[PDB]
């Protein structure tokens, strides 16, 4: 008894995405996807146990009980709707067998990206140098550092509601006597026009 | 209309020492369930109660016990933690069970790390760094930094503050933290998060800023041996001030 | 294969005597028990030895567990019942689900319930609706037809699992199940032509008497076919003689595929 | 309240007999609801070792069973089973025949 799903899925903001569950199971009983966002509980999305395609809002979920099969369709993706996606089976004896889920990544759709490296400034309570990379377009990869002593997080999407402003943004620091902010994200492939205030 | 309630929502356990999780449902469900969710793979049901009065083995019952004692009640019971329990723990509910088309109800999620040694737990550093000048005068916006480094096991909760009210909007957690040794597999973590707002907000000097993690870790009745302070549940924080300069 | 059905009963008390059980649920193929559950074991056992011998402790285990929240849902719904009729004592709660496998290969599915012995709710598989005989039912039809997920799962079962179920219990007592036992006929006078047939299985079997070829349908007295305790059946059929005149009287035997006639001389 | 009387049939296994070894039957059936009192009586005094099939369900919502108990038939002995249930006032005597 088998439940298979992708580990994860990245599509942009606005488009349509197709979250695939394939089973092999002693027995059917019905097919259920739920949705987790990250550090919270699963939460039922659907129920399918008849072929064919049920809408629910956004979301739709189409079952083939011949093929062993079924997708969760996600609609003008948003970026609430970043969250991993689990299916479940009951079998014949009505066991819940749950698959692995789905990472669903959703790209913001950046309308003016401004791609810029900025130096924060030091806090008088720590060693560290701090670094942002903000505002870049969706596009941009942020890699982890080759430095075991400089500390990279990956890109972190933050929405400015009152001025309905989304941005991407990665964070490096480190406390070394080197460490620059025109080097610091020298791993990652970054946009050409990025820019690089100059030091003091 | 609570739903599902169950705690705790975080445990560092020393290997040998026993643990209950407590689950509670206020929705007249007669089914209860008890599921650990390990990276890599699905939900796997440690034990179940099909009905008040009754409770059976799942899939992964071994240095697990239950205990269904009323229809709104199911604790789970590590009598002896093992490393291997290491893992987030949910407690589900649903109407009845042998029905295909109920749903579960999940509660919040317990988080259990079972460590050989206390000696490895680390409550975070904490730092606020002030927006660059640069980023104001390019964008008209300012983004502070709070990082919370050093910390062990995976346990904190990181909030913002502005006026003494916690805030969201302009917010972003790294959804997961950062080992600072990624080799090692008792590496202790680093995590940062941002806050942006509008120029004209960093610029008036009554406006305050603070970061602040709580950190779940040791309570009275662990032993601590180590010379350093021992590592118990705290709040660290940091704060700013908005600059007219 | 001839026609093979699999179906389940469940049986709720809801003010029984000293030692009788709340509930009772019992399975069968064809004319078989094959499971069995009460209110007392709170054990899920098997009925016949083929089912115990190709179900590992697994499924009694996991079944057991199910039964024993279908136990407590029965008493839940009878209760309501009641209440709703507003009844005093003790009254029934019964419950049907099977499916059958025809010869042909076609298949049928059903499920109902009834209070008291009468029927009270019916599924219909086809328009996904159930049949209410009063209004106590209708209450209950209108909560049952809002879960509509619910009734699309029963649909499932009845025309995918339980025909799986029953084709794979068929292969474990095929040798009890698929076997034929022709019958032992015999014409005797008691006045009456008494035709009788015993030691045969199936149960199934067609006994009639015709009189010079003309079948006479309201003139015969069935017999029931009745079990004789050994795994085979017993039936008969009678017919009364004109005594003013005679007339060529026959008994017609039909049993799994082979058609039998005793003329009586 | 619809209940429905038991019917009872009493009948031998194989056809009977004298001196042969045989299994007497009585299978009483169609009743509702499930209670039910089934004797077997040799020369009107009730059997002692007679057994029972478990409790049967039929389509049409009633219940059957099958007690029997093996004999051997010999002319001078008259066989019976008494059954009493909600429907009957008092026990009902049903003759092998
Ligand atoms: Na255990």
């Amino acid at each position: 008894q088998n439940i298979d799903q992708p580990t994860e899925m990245t599509a942009t903001e606005g488009a349509i995405v197709q979250i695939n569950c394939t089973y092999q199971t002693s027995g059917f009983n019905g097919l259920f996807w739920y949705q987790q966002h990250a550090g919270e509980a699963p939460t039922f999305l659907s129920y399918n146990v008849l072929d064919g395609l049920e809408e629910k809002g956004r979301f739709s979920s189409f079952l083939s009980r011949s093929k062993g099969y079924s997708y969760l369709l996600l609609k003008e993706l948003q970026m609430k709707d970043s969250a991993s996606y689990l299916c479940a089976v009951k079998d014949s004896n009505y066991q819940l067998i749950w698959g692995a889920g789905t990472k669903l990544i959703i790209k913001p759709d950046i309308q003016n990206p401004d791609p810029a490296v900025y130096q924060l400034r030091d806090s008088k309570s720590s060693d560290k140098s701090v670094c942002l990379f903000t505002d870049f377009d969706s596009q941009t990869n942020v890699s982890q550092s080759k430095d075991s002593d400089v500390y990279i997080t990956d890109k972190c999407v933050l929405d400015m509601r009152s001025m309905d402003f989304k941005s991407n943004s990665a964070v490096a620091w480190s406390n070394k006597s080197d460490f620059a902010c025109a080097n610091a994200f020298n791993n990652s492939i970054i946009p050409e026009d990025t820019f690089f205030p100059s030091p003091e | 209309n609570a739903g599902v309630t169950q705690t705790p929502k975080f445990q560092v356990l020393k290997t040998g020492q026993s643990m209950t999780l407590q689950c509670a449902q206020d929705m007249n469900h007669n089914s209860m369930y008890w599921y650990r969710q390990d990276p890599g793979m699905g939900l796997r049901l440690i034990y179940y109660s099909a009905s008040e009065g009754t409770t059976d083995k799942g899939e992964v019952p071994n240095g697990y016990n239950v205990s269904r004692l009323n229809k709104r009640e199911f604790s789970l019971r590590l009598e002896s933690a093992a490393p291997s329990q290491t893992s987030v723990y949910f407690c589900a509910s649903s109407v009845w069970t042998g029905e295909g088309s109920g749903e579960l109800f999940f509660g919040e999620g317990s988080r259990l790390t079972v460590l050989e040694d206390l000696k490895n737990v680390f409550p975070p550093e904490v730092a606020v760094f002030e927006p660059s000048e640069a980023e104001i005068s390019h964008t008209q916006k300012a983004t502070l930094v709070c990082l919370a480094t050093g910390f062990y096991p995976d346990h904190v909760e990181l909030s913002w503050w502005v006026n003494g009210k916690e805030v969201h909007s302009g917010v972003c957690t790294d959804p997961q933290p950062l080992k600072e040794q990624p080799a090692l597999n008792d590496s202790r973590y680093a995590l940062s998060s941002r806050l942006r707002v509008s120029a004209t907000f960093w610029q008036n000097p009554r406006n305050h800023f603070r970061c602040q993690v709580q950190f779940y870790g040791l309570s009275e009745n662990d032993e601590w041996t180590q010379d350093r302070a021992k590592p118990v549940t705290q709040i660290v924080s940091a704060e700013a001030w908005g600059r007219a300069d | 294969m001839r026609t093979h059905s699999l179906r389940y009963f469940r049986l709720g008390v809801s003010d029984p005597i000293h030692g009788v059980p709340e509930f009772i649920s019992v399975g069968y193929v064809d004319s078989h028990p094959i499971t069995t559950y009460d209110s007392v074991t709170r054990q899920k056992e098997p009925r016949a030895p083929w089912m115990a011998e190709n179900l590992a402790p697994d499924h009694w285990e996991r079944y057991t567990q199910l039964l024993r929240g279908w136990q407590q849902m029965f008493k839940v719904e009878l209760k309501r019942l009641q209440r709703h009729y507003n009844h005093s004592g003790s009254h029934t709660y019964q419950r049907m689900i099977g499916c059958e496998l025809l010869e042909d290969g076609s298949t049928t599915g059903f499920l109902q319930y009834a209070y008291d012995g009468q029927d009270f709710l019916i599924f219909n598989k086809d328009t996904l609706s159930w049949l209410a005989v009063d209004n106590v039912a209708h209450t209950i039809k209108q909560a049952w037809e809002a879960n509509q997920h619910e009734l699309l799962y029963q649909k499932n079962w009845l025309e995918e699992e339980c025909i799986a179920w029953l084709k794979r219990f068929l292969e474990y007592g095929k040798d009890t199940l698929q076997r034929t036992e022709p019958p032992l006929v015999r014409v005797n006078r008691k006045t009456a032509l008494f035709c009788k047939a015993h030691g045969f299985y199936p149960p199934e079997i067609y006994m009639t008497w015709m009189k010079n070829g003309e079948e006479i349908v309201q003139e015969i007295d069935y017999g029931d076919i009745l079990p004789s305790g050994d795994g085979t059946y017993q039936a008969w059929a009678s017919i009364e003689l004109d005594p003013q005149s005679s007339n060529l009287y026959s008994c017609h035997v039909e049993h799994s595929g082979v058609h039998m006639v005793l003329q009586v001389p | 309240m619809i209940q429905r009387t038991p019917k009872i049939q009493v009948y031998s296994r194989h056809p009977a007999e004298n001196g042969k070894s045989n299994f007497l039957n009585c299978y009483v059936s169609g009743f509702h609801p499930s209670d039910i009192e089934v004797d077997l009586l040799k020369n009107g005094e009730r059997i002692e070792k007679v057994e029972h099939s478990d409790l049967s369900f039929s389509k049409d919502w009633s219940f059957y069973l099958l007690y029997y108990t093996e004999f051997t038939p010999t002319e001078k002995d008259e066989y019976a089973c008494r059954v009493n249930h909600v429907t009957l006032s008092q026990p009902k005597i049903v003759k092998w025949d």
